[PDB]
RNA sequence: GCCCGGAUAGCUCAGGGUAGAGCAGGGGAUUGAAAAUCCCCGUGUCCUUGGUUCGAUUCCGAGUCCGGGCACCA
RNA sequence: GGGCCUGACUGCGAGGCCUGCAAGCCGAGCAGGGGCGAAAGCCGGGCCUAGUGAACCGGUGGUCCCGUGUGGAAGGGCCAU
RNA sequence: UGGUGUUGGCUCUUGGUCGCGCCUGCGUAGGAUAGGUGGGAGCCUGUGAACCCCCGCCUCCGGGUGGGGGGGAGGCGCCGGUGAAAUACCACCCUGGCGCGGCUGGGGGCCUAACCCUCGGAUGGGGGGACAGCGCUUGGCGGGCAGUUUGACUGGGGCGGU
RNA sequence: CGUAGGGUUAGGCGGGACCUAAGGUGAAGCCGAAAGGCGUAGCCGAAGGGCAGCCGGUUAAUAUUCCGGCCCUUCCCGCAG
RNA sequence: GUAGGGAAACCGAGUCCGAACAGGGCGCAGCGGCCGCAAAGUCCGCGGCCGUGGACCCGAAACCGGGCGAGCUAGCCCUGGCCAGGGUGAAGCUGGGGUGAGACCCAGUGGAGGCCCGAACCGGUGGGGGAUGCAAACCCCUCGGAUGAGCUGGGGCUAGGAGUGAAAAGCUAACCGAGCCCGGAGAUAGCUGGUUCUCCCCGAAAUGACUUUAGGGUCAGCCUCAGGCG
RNA sequence: UGGUUCGUGGAGCCAUGGGGGAAUCUGGGCGGACCACCGCCUAAGGCUAAGUACUCCGGGUGACCGAUAGCGCACCAGUAC
RNA sequence: AGCCGGUAGCGGGCGUGGAUCCCUGGAUGUCCGAAUGGGGGAACCCGGCCGGCGGGAACGCCGGUCACCGCGCGCGCGGGGGGAACCUGGGGAACUGAAACAUCUCAGUACCCAGAGGAGAGGAAAGAGAAAUCGACUCCCUGAGUAGCGGCGAGCGA
């Protein structure tokens, strides 16, 4: 009796998988405990629907990512600070690079998704990895200046 | 045993035919009937307890049509059944037949 | 009528290259006998018949004979 | 008693005996292929009268007659047992 | 009372078939533990050889072999001696033994959720538990019950006889 | 016996508007081809529980029933505590 | 009906068995002078007899279905009621004796018991009577039980292959080895009985064979009618 | 196992109590085991007059009865008993 | 043109201003009965609610309403019971016949039960069955005592 697992189960399968079990195991255990639902034609389609939407709403987040990748790697964010030869008096932070990115180029960004351990204290050119989406990193060249 | 609530399978009358001798197709003289008496064949009726709409419903059903019960449960989700007695829930399932 | 056993010494039983074993039988040791015991000895187409092998009790085919087993009977 | 042999035939059968029926009995002669005999001829078991069992059901060997739209098959029939 | 349905999870141990893999096979004559035929003058070894240490082993107790730590130019064949049957390496197969794998099947152990019992409380707890009960089917016991049969001749019937 | 007329009077007697017994019936629930069979509560069910009337007089015919004397019960409403 | 033979394929005045042109089985063909009469056959009516039906009529003991019954009787359930009077005198208790303490003994009190006697009540032992009865079980005399496994009123439950039974196959509405009513139903009866106006002609058999047959049947024998032969 | 003429028969077909369990026309059932070929038909949802049966009722008519007959009942009969 | 039932009589009435009487529709219709507010030993007994009658609160009477079940959304609609035969479905004997009896027969009859209606069933091919054909079903004739079925018996029978 084929059923659709609603949870991952020990040596049966992964959630969403369609496995074949003895009718009794399904009626008297799996189905009443919500661990699975019998693989009817009626909800076979329901599985095909949510796989089709999930991978859709996944790849759209990939395209929302590639949109900010094509843009942000294709420019430099320039930060005027006050400094003496090398050392900045204050510091530029993610919050700083944030408010900077909109005011200059009209794009919003998330400080927390940006890779900066210690706040930037030296003048120069930096490359800062950005992740609005795993496996889709955005390199950002940033120029801090006087 | 009585009647399947799903299929309407029902006890039937059959004969119990006692035979002796060797079948002709085995080189025998032939079968002789040494007794015919009436008897009944009952449906393989069983109990099926399912939880529907938060109520417990029991079916007396032939084993053959046991899956037909769980299907009625699936066909039932589109119905508005809460507040109902188990008796009234069962009635709704059986009209989905 | 079909399946499954057999046949090996006097009696009963063991088994691709042996023909065995026990008990019956005979002498010998031994004894109040009657035994128990102990030593030695015999008793084979391994049913027949046909072929396999290099040869065969075996393997096979075939009948003969006795067994067991199941079914049937107008 | 011995020699050669298988007629302890196949296909029929005039005419009778007996007889409630059904059975039972005897049978010359013709054809096929034989045996014995020089031949005439004899041989369809046994000097004779007991040694037996209708039909139904079914087995087996033939026959190739029927074969459920058709060709086959299934299963029957027929001859023999 | 077998099969099967209702009837499920996890283990353990067996049996049988099929496929592959590897080995086993000792009367004698003889190099020794020679399966059957067949191919065959060459196979192997640096893609590790003659002994050594570990053991799966099976031994008919002489031996056979398997994996492993030894181990750094070598072992057996055709040669041939007696063989019915030659010894190397391959190859289909026979008698077995296992190692997996396929499908079957038998036991045992546990589990809980079907089903059963129970708990003043119950979508729950406890116990039994895939047994039991019940359906279909198998064969058996079965005067408890049922339908019947249980001859005729005959110096009456029975008995005897036929 | 035939025809006709007359005769049986209750808050307190008996039964019901009270209670339950066996049993019967039976919302729940269970079972059975049909008919039906069960079944907790509940309901029904008495000669058992419970409950307020004694004596006399009267009629052709009834009387703890009518009458007389002396008693009592329940229900409704009211007043008081 | 007009064609039959063969198990059949099939042939056909023939066909089957067979190797046969053999042999056999079962089959095949009007009176008058083209008119006429007759006829195969077939159709209707009438009569005899047969088959199927209850089949000439009456009659079982029984079998089956569905119902009706425990107001009789049997057991049980619930709830009530009844058992004059007299007799016997268990245990226990008290006192006394007893002994180390006891057992135990005596007296008194006590009132037990499927105890005794005997009415009611329940029975039914022997005899007599009755015998178209007073009575489809009674009457008289006698006799058993009578505090118990007792008797009895009312209310209930259990039934037909079923109940109930201190057990007799007893009882279940006056006949119970399987109740009663209606139904299957006109069961079946190879048995017994019965079978109705007249006259005329003929006129048997009681044997044989076979028969779960023997007092019943089939065939033959023997009777009768019609047509034919002579 | 039932139905049909079909009693296990060569036993199909229709139905179905139990087990196993498809497909959507290039799908499926049938033509008497089975197979090939050739044909027939579209299962697992339902409805549908009329032609047919019967006679409590009414009328019409009898080579139907005529009071022991005809209905059990001609009548105060499903009565009396 | 007579009339007040069978039914006369006593005693009283009606009708050509159309009676009695016949047909149709309507009104009334105690109580019981499917019986249905509840109970019950049918034709009796005891209640709730609203309204009315009495002097009426107790008591009583009158009118309306109040069972259970099914189905649709407390309101509705329907069901229940009967009917001589006839009909369909679910169950289903035995005597008897086989001159015994068991398979077979009687017979899917008798009977029980559910349901139905003036009928009921059946009915528009997953048919038939050999016709290269037919064309729903029902009913009658015939096919035919054929084909077949059968302790190949008795019989059964498309
Ligand atoms: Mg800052
Ligand atoms: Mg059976
Ligand atoms: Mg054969
Ligand atoms: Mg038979
Ligand atoms: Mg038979
Ligand atoms: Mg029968
Ligand atoms: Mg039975
Ligand atoms: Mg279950
Ligand atoms: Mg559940
Ligand atoms: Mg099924
Ligand atoms: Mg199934
Ligand atoms: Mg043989
Ligand atoms: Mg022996
Ligand atoms: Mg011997
Ligand atoms: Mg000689
Ligand atoms: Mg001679
Ligand atoms: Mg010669
Ligand atoms: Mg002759
Ligand atoms: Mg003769
Ligand atoms: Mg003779
Ligand atoms: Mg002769
Ligand atoms: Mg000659
Ligand atoms: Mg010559
Ligand atoms: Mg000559
Ligand atoms: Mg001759
Ligand atoms: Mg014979
Ligand atoms: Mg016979
Ligand atoms: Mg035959
Ligand atoms: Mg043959
Ligand atoms: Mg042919
Ligand atoms: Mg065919
Ligand atoms: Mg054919
Ligand atoms: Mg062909
Ligand atoms: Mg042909
Ligand atoms: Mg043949
Ligand atoms: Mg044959
Ligand atoms: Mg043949
Ligand atoms: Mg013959
Ligand atoms: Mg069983
Ligand atoms: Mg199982
Ligand atoms: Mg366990
Ligand atoms: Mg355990
Ligand atoms: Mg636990
Ligand atoms: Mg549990
Ligand atoms: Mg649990
Ligand atoms: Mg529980
Ligand atoms: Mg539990
Ligand atoms: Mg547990
Ligand atoms: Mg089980
Ligand atoms: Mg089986
Ligand atoms: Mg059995
Ligand atoms: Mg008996
Ligand atoms: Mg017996
Ligand atoms: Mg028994
Ligand atoms: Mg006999
Ligand atoms: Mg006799
Ligand atoms: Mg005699
Ligand atoms: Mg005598
Ligand atoms: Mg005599
Ligand atoms: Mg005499
Ligand atoms: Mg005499
Ligand atoms: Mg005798
Ligand atoms: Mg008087
Ligand atoms: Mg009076
Ligand atoms: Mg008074
Ligand atoms: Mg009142
Ligand atoms: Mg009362
Ligand atoms: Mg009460
Ligand atoms: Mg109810
Ligand atoms: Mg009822
Ligand atoms: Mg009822
Ligand atoms: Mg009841
Ligand atoms: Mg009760
Ligand atoms: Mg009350
Ligand atoms: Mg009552
Ligand atoms: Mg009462
Ligand atoms: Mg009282
Ligand atoms: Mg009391
Ligand atoms: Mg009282
Ligand atoms: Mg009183
Ligand atoms: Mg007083
Ligand atoms: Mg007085
Ligand atoms: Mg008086
Ligand atoms: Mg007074
Ligand atoms: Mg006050
Ligand atoms: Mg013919
Ligand atoms: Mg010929
Ligand atoms: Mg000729
Ligand atoms: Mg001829
Ligand atoms: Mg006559
Ligand atoms: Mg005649
Ligand atoms: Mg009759
Ligand atoms: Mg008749
Ligand atoms: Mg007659
Ligand atoms: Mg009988
Ligand atoms: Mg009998
Ligand atoms: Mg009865
Ligand atoms: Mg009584
Ligand atoms: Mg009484
Ligand atoms: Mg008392
Ligand atoms: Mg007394
Ligand atoms: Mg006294
Ligand atoms: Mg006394
Ligand atoms: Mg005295
Ligand atoms: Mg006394
Ligand atoms: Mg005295
Ligand atoms: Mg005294
Ligand atoms: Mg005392
Ligand atoms: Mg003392
Ligand atoms: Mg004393
Ligand atoms: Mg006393
Ligand atoms: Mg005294
Ligand atoms: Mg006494
Ligand atoms: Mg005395
Ligand atoms: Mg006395
Ligand atoms: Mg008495
Ligand atoms: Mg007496
Ligand atoms: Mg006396
Ligand atoms: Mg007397
Ligand atoms: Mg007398
Ligand atoms: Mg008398
Ligand atoms: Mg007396
Ligand atoms: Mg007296
Ligand atoms: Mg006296
Ligand atoms: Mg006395
Ligand atoms: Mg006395
Ligand atoms: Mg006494
Ligand atoms: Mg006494
Ligand atoms: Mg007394
Ligand atoms: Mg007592
Ligand atoms: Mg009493
Ligand atoms: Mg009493
Ligand atoms: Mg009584
Ligand atoms: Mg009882
Ligand atoms: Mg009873
Ligand atoms: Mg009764
Ligand atoms: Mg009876
Ligand atoms: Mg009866
Ligand atoms: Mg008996
Ligand atoms: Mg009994
Ligand atoms: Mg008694
Ligand atoms: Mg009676
Ligand atoms: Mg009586
Ligand atoms: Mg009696
Ligand atoms: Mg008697
Ligand atoms: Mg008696
Ligand atoms: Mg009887
Ligand atoms: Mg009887
Ligand atoms: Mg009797
Ligand atoms: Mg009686
Ligand atoms: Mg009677
Ligand atoms: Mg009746
Ligand atoms: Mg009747
Ligand atoms: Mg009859
Ligand atoms: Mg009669
Ligand atoms: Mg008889
Ligand atoms: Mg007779
Ligand atoms: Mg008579
Ligand atoms: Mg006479
Ligand atoms: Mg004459
Ligand atoms: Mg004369
Ligand atoms: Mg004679
Ligand atoms: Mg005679
Ligand atoms: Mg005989
Ligand atoms: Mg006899
Ligand atoms: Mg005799
Ligand atoms: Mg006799
Ligand atoms: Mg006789
Ligand atoms: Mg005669
Ligand atoms: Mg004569
Ligand atoms: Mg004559
Ligand atoms: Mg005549
Ligand atoms: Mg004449
Ligand atoms: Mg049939
Ligand atoms: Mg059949
Ligand atoms: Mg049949
Ligand atoms: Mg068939
Ligand atoms: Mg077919
Ligand atoms: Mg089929
Ligand atoms: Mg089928
Ligand atoms: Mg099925
Ligand atoms: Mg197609
Ligand atoms: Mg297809
Ligand atoms: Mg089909
Ligand atoms: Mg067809
Ligand atoms: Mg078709
Ligand atoms: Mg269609
Ligand atoms: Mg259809
Ligand atoms: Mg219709
Ligand atoms: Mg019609
Ligand atoms: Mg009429
Ligand atoms: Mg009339
Ligand atoms: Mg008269
Ligand atoms: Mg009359
Ligand atoms: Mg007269
Ligand atoms: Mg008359
Ligand atoms: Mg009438
Ligand atoms: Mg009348
Ligand atoms: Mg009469
Ligand atoms: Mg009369
Ligand atoms: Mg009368
Ligand atoms: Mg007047
Ligand atoms: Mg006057
Ligand atoms: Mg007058
Ligand atoms: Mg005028
Ligand atoms: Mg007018
Ligand atoms: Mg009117
Ligand atoms: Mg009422
Ligand atoms: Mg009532
Ligand atoms: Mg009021
Ligand atoms: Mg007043
Ligand atoms: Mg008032
Ligand atoms: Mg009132
Ligand atoms: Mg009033
Ligand atoms: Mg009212
Ligand atoms: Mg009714
Ligand atoms: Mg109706
Ligand atoms: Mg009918
Ligand atoms: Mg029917
Ligand atoms: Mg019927
Ligand atoms: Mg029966
Ligand atoms: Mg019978
Ligand atoms: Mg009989
Ligand atoms: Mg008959
Ligand atoms: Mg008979
Ligand atoms: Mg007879
Ligand atoms: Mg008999
Ligand atoms: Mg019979
Ligand atoms: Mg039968
Ligand atoms: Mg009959
Ligand atoms: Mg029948
Ligand atoms: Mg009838
Ligand atoms: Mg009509
Ligand atoms: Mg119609
Ligand atoms: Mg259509
Ligand atoms: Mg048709
Ligand atoms: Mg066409
Ligand atoms: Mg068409
Ligand atoms: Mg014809
Ligand atoms: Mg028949
Ligand atoms: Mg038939
Ligand atoms: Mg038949
Ligand atoms: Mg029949
Ligand atoms: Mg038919």
């Amino acid at each position: 009796m084929k059923v659709i697992l609603l949870e991952p189960l020990e040596n049966l399968g992964d959630v969403g998988q369609v496995v074949d079990v003895k009718p009794g195991y399904a009626r008297n255990y799996l189905l009443p405990r919500g661990l699975a639902v019998l693989a009817t034609e009626s909800n076979l389609k329901a599985l095909e629907a949510r796989i089709r939407a999930q991978a859709k709403r996944l790849a759209e987040r990939k395209a929302e990512a590639e949109r900010l990748k094509e843009i942000l790697e294709n420019l430099t964010l320039t930060i005027p600070v006050r400094a003496g030869e090398t050392k900045i008096y204050g510091s530029v932070t993610a919050k700083d690079i944030a408010e900077a990115l909109s005011r200059q180029h009209g794009v919003t960004i998330d400080p927390k998704r940006l890779a900066l351990e210690k706040p930037i204290k030296e003048l120069g050119e930096y490359v800062l990895t950005y992740k609005p989406h795993p496996e889709v990193p955005i390199q950002l060249k940033v120029s801090v200046v006087a | 045993s009585k009647v399947c609530e799903i299929s309407g399978k029902r006890p039937i009358v059959a004969n119990s035919i006692q035979r002796r001798g060797k079948a002709k197709r085995e080189g025998g003289v032939g079968k002789k009937t040494t007794g015919i008496s009436k008897r009944r064949q009952y449906p393989n009726l069983q109990k099926v307890r399912v939880r529907v709409a938060g109520q417990e419903i029991t079916f007396r059903v032939a084993a053959s049509h046991i899956p037909k019960v769980y299907e009625l449960v699936e066909r039932a989700k589109g119905l508005k059944l809460e507040g109902l007695s188990p008796k009234e829930i069962k009635k709704e399932l059986l009209k989905l037949l």
